[PDB]
């Protein structure tokens, strides 16, 4: 069986940079490599076949090169919408095998969050649970502090974290960070806040709401 | 045009089986065959194999019926190694060798023995905004299994949505938020709904969002 | 237009193992389209030895096997058989000129070692019913020789014929020795009005040579 | 066991029409792709056409592009090859092949036809004179004599020879024939016999040159 390697996992570039993609195959494989791109929530989408054709539609600035076991896929000028992550495999032989993948992520200028913070809903409340949603909006880069405080004490373990994909536009992140706790705990407590430390904001910005009010 | 449209997502118990559909329209059926291929965050995309439309060794039979234009793959006693996404795809013109350009939309595969659930919707409702910016959303807690589906105003809200990828509760049931940012001086202007599918538990909710 | 290129022979003595390479281009085996062989023997069709690339059909002894890298593909024979003397193909696909099912030059594969063997030879006169039909032709037989090449020449009493002789290129019988056919023809006057005529046989050195009279 | 066998081939002139045919059983024919494959005089192989399993997709080789025309019957489990204009280039054995199931990368070929020849010269059919060659013992066994008989001057091939209507088949040797500088053919055929038969024992070559429609029977005795 070929095995074929992508090495970086990663690739990291800028909008209208130019960005190159390596492909090794274990075995000669002449010109017999296709380039695919699968972006989030998305099948793949064939792109280049026999190392260097441009399959129909795929635009200009694709192109892939390379003979033997060493291929490159290469953009020209990397657009917002570029963001996926791309696909070599050999159709030298059978079975057909596929690289790891190398996922492409834009660098762009720092953006400070916008912070929205949820309380529960009563309909939620009258379920018996209580989530607290704190909102983390259109910011980069990726890396990002929440804290939750309940009454002023500090929550460890009680809370999830979940991230969109790099936006296909601007190229920023959200990050929604949800507390859990019982209908009966919700109600002992007063106040409510989430803290965010990110390298947009000078000084930690603080959501919070009081209970009833 | 050539589409190859691919069965919904399924929930198998250890040991037991599926037969994962690709139906095929826009071309003559016996002049293709369909490619099958698993896609899974640690061994990334592997191709399993072929139908032959005039019919992973033990794991998976592949068939094919010309009358449904319809090719099959059967998976058998499943384990936490199934859990996937399973593609059908399809070579672009009649004497192309293996590159794939005609693909479905993908069926996951869910091995587990927890129990289907469907989720309840609750709102996130805005309030006093980040200055001319103001955020609303929906809660979807608490189902079982991937994946569930949101839109906003039966679709025709896209700008500033974000729908966040579902996390693992340690409860074993999924939960999700979908939010939207509207300029704040549409807040008391137009209606948001958030609409919900959770095809595995045929739950269809669409819920209003007020400040 | 294009081919795949293959050595037009290639020589191995019993128990060895051979190679026959099939070199193609990035239109065809380079660019994945997988290769197939076939081999033929003397007077029958092809029949598939190895196909997809490395796999052998049900009845294909283990000793035949297939490989490929980059544009060139190989067919390789370990412990090679005299019966494994044929000619071998490969094939492949072609997307260039809209397309094609595109077939190597061929092979001829030749087990060395095999032992000379004298030619047994056989003269006939014109028969008495040919003369009634104006016409006189001697027959000269030759068979069970190895290797192949022979050499005939006719001579009216002792003197060389000139013109009239048809000889047949040697080919192989199914005692895998060789066979060939020369024939002199005569008119009638000829025939008559010479003292003899003899058919001389040259392999590998040793000469016979076959007299007839009227 | 799958079978194949072509038919139809034969002498035509430069320009002439010909419809080979070939006949399947053994598989659903309905189910494979079939092609055509020549392969002229001690010459290499060549793909000519391909029709698929449905006749909805058929190649050409360029070489016959706009004078052949393949076509399949799939009730009748049948396969057609209409050629035209044909030139003599075209000369060449020409097999039926079916296509093998492949996953991607162009499939094979697995089952072959015994084949058909096909001839395109302006050259005439021209049966053959058979004439008997008188036993002879001095190249023979001990106890043995050769005894022959000589084809001469037809075309186009093939010839079968046979003796003693098949019941004589031990010693028998049928050479290949010579192909002459006038592009007539001309074969012989001799069998060793016991050299004490040759006075009771009636020995009769059967020529049989179906490309003209000529039979012959011929005795050979001893002068």
């Amino acid at each position: 069986d070929i095995v074929m390697t992508q090495s970086h996992k990663f690739m990291s570039t800028s909008v209208g940079d130019r960005v190159s993609i390596t492909c090794k195959a274990n075995h000669d494989v002449n010109i017999a490599v296709a380039w695919y791109q699968q972006k989030p929530g998305q099948s793949p989408k064939l792109l280049i076949y026999s190392a260097s054709y441009r399959y129909t539609g795929v635009p200009d600035r694709f192109t892939g090169s390379g003979s033997g076991t060493d291929f490159t896929f290469t953009i020209s000028s990397v657009q917002a919408e570029d963001l996926a992550v791309y696909y070599c495999q050999q159709h030298y032989d059978t079975p057909r095998t596929f690289g790891g993948g190398t996922k492409l992520e834009i660098k762009r200028t720092v953006a400070a969050p916008s912070v929205f913070i949820f309380p529960p809903s009563d309909e939620q409340l009258k379920s018996g649970t209580a989530s607290v949603v704190c909102l983390l909006n259109n910011f980069y880069p990726r890396e990002a502090k929440v804290q939750w405080k309940v009454d002023n004490a500090l929550q460890s373990g009680n809370s999830q974290e979940s991230v969109t994909e790099q936006d296909s536009k601007d190229s920023t992140y959200s990050l929604s960070s949800t507390l859990t706790l019982s209908k009966a705990d919700y109600e002992k407590h007063k106040v409510y806040a989430c803290e965010v430390t990110h390298q947009g904001l000078s000084s930690p910005v603080t959501k919070s709401f009081n209970r009833g009010e | 045009q050539v589409q190859l449209q691919q069965s919904g997502a399924e929930l198998v118990r250890p040991g037991a089986s599926v037969t994962l559909s690709c139906k095929a329209s826009g071309y003559i059926f016996t002049d293709y065959e369909i490619h099958w291929l698993k896609q899974t965050p640690v061994h990334g995309l592997e191709w399993i194999g072929t139908s032959d439309p005039e019919t992973f060794k033990g794991k998976a039979i592949l068939t094919a019926d010309k009358s449904s234009s319809t090719a099959y793959m059967e998976l058998r006693s499943l384990t936490s190694e199934d859990s996937a996404v399973y593609y059908c795809t399809r070579r672009p013109y009649y004497g192309s060798g293996a590159w794939f350009a005609y693909w479905g939309q993908g069926t996951l595969v869910t091995v587990s023995a927890a129990s289907t659930k469907g989720p309840s919707v609750f709102p996130l409702a805005p309030s006093s905004t980040s200055g001319g910016t103001a955020a609303l959303g929906c809660l979807v807690k608490d189902y079982f299994p991937e994946p569930v589906t949101v839109s906003w105003n039966s679709g025709a809200l896209t700008s500033g949505v974000h729908t966040f990828p579902a996390v693992l509760q340690s409860s074993g049931l999924y939960s999700l938020s979908s939010v939207v940012t509207v300029p704040s001086s549409s807040l008391g202007t137009q209606t948001y709904i958030c609409n919900v599918n959770h095809k595995p538990s045929n739950t269809k909710v669409d819920k209003r969002v007020e400040p | 237009q294009p081919v795949l290129t293959q050595p037009p022979s290639v020589s191995g003595a019993p128990g060895q193992r051979v190679t026959i390479s099939c070199t193609g281009s990035s239109s065809n085996i380079g660019a994945g389209y997988d290769v197939h062989w076939y081999q033929q023997l003397p007077g029958t069709a092809p029949k598939l030895l190895i196909y997809g690339n490395s796999n052998r059909p049900s009845g294909v002894p283990d000793r035949f096997s297939g490989s490929k890298s980059g544009t060139s593909a190989s067919l390789a024979i370990t412990g090679l058989q005299a019966e494994d003397e044929a000619d071998y193909y490969c094939q492949s696909y072609d997307s260039s000129l809209s397309g094609f099912y595109v077939f190597g030059t061929g092979t001829k594969l030749t087990v060395l070692g095999q032992p000379k063997a004298a030619p047994s030879v056989t003269l006939f006169p014109p028969s008495s019913e040919e003369l009634q039909a104006n016409k006189a032709t001697l027959v000269c037989l030759i068979s069970d020789f190895y290797p192949g090449a022979v050499t005939v020449a006719w001579k009216a009493d002792s003197s060389p014929v000139k013109a009239g002789v048809e000889t047949t290129t040697p080919s192989k019988q199914s005692n895998n020795k060789y066979a060939a056919s020369s024939y002199l023809s005569l008119t009638p006057e000829q025939w008559k009005s010479h003292r003899s005529y003899s058919c001389q046989v040259t392999h590998e050195g040793s000469t016979v040579e076959k007299t007839v009279a009227p | 066991e799958v079978q194949l066998v072509e038919s139809g081939g034969g002498l035509v002139k430069p320009g002439g029409s010909l419809r080979l045919s070939c006949a399947a059983s053994g598989f659903t024919f309905s189910s494979y792709s079939m092609n055509w494959v020549r392969q002229a005089p001690g010459k290499g192989l060549e793909w000519v056409s391909s029709i698929s399993s449905s006749s909805s997709y058929i190649y050409y080789a360029d070489s016959v592009k706009g004078r052949f025309t393949i076509s399949r019957d799939n009730a009748k489990n049948s396969l057609y090859l209409q050629m035209n204009s044909l030139r003599a280039e075209d000369t060449a054995v020409y097999y039926c092949a079916r296509l093998g199931y492949c996953s991607g990368g162009s499939c094979h070929f697995d089952y072959w036809g015994q084949g058909t020849l096909v001839t395109v010269s302006s050259a005439s059919t021209k049966g053959p004179s058979v004439f008997p060659l008188a036993p002879s013992s001095k190249s023979t066994s001990g106890g043995t004599a050769a005894l022959g008989c000589l084809v001469k001057d037809y075309f186009p091939e093939p010839v079968t020879v046979s003796w003693n209507s098949g019941a004589l088949t031990s010693g028998v040797h049928t050479f290949p024939a010579v192909l002459q500088s006038s592009g007539l053919y001309s074969l012989s055929s001799v069998v060793t016999v016991p050299s004490s038969s040759l006075g009771t024992q009636t020995y009769i070559c059967n020529v049989n040159h179906k490309p003209s429609n000529t039979k012959v029977d011929k005795r050979v005795e001893p002068k």
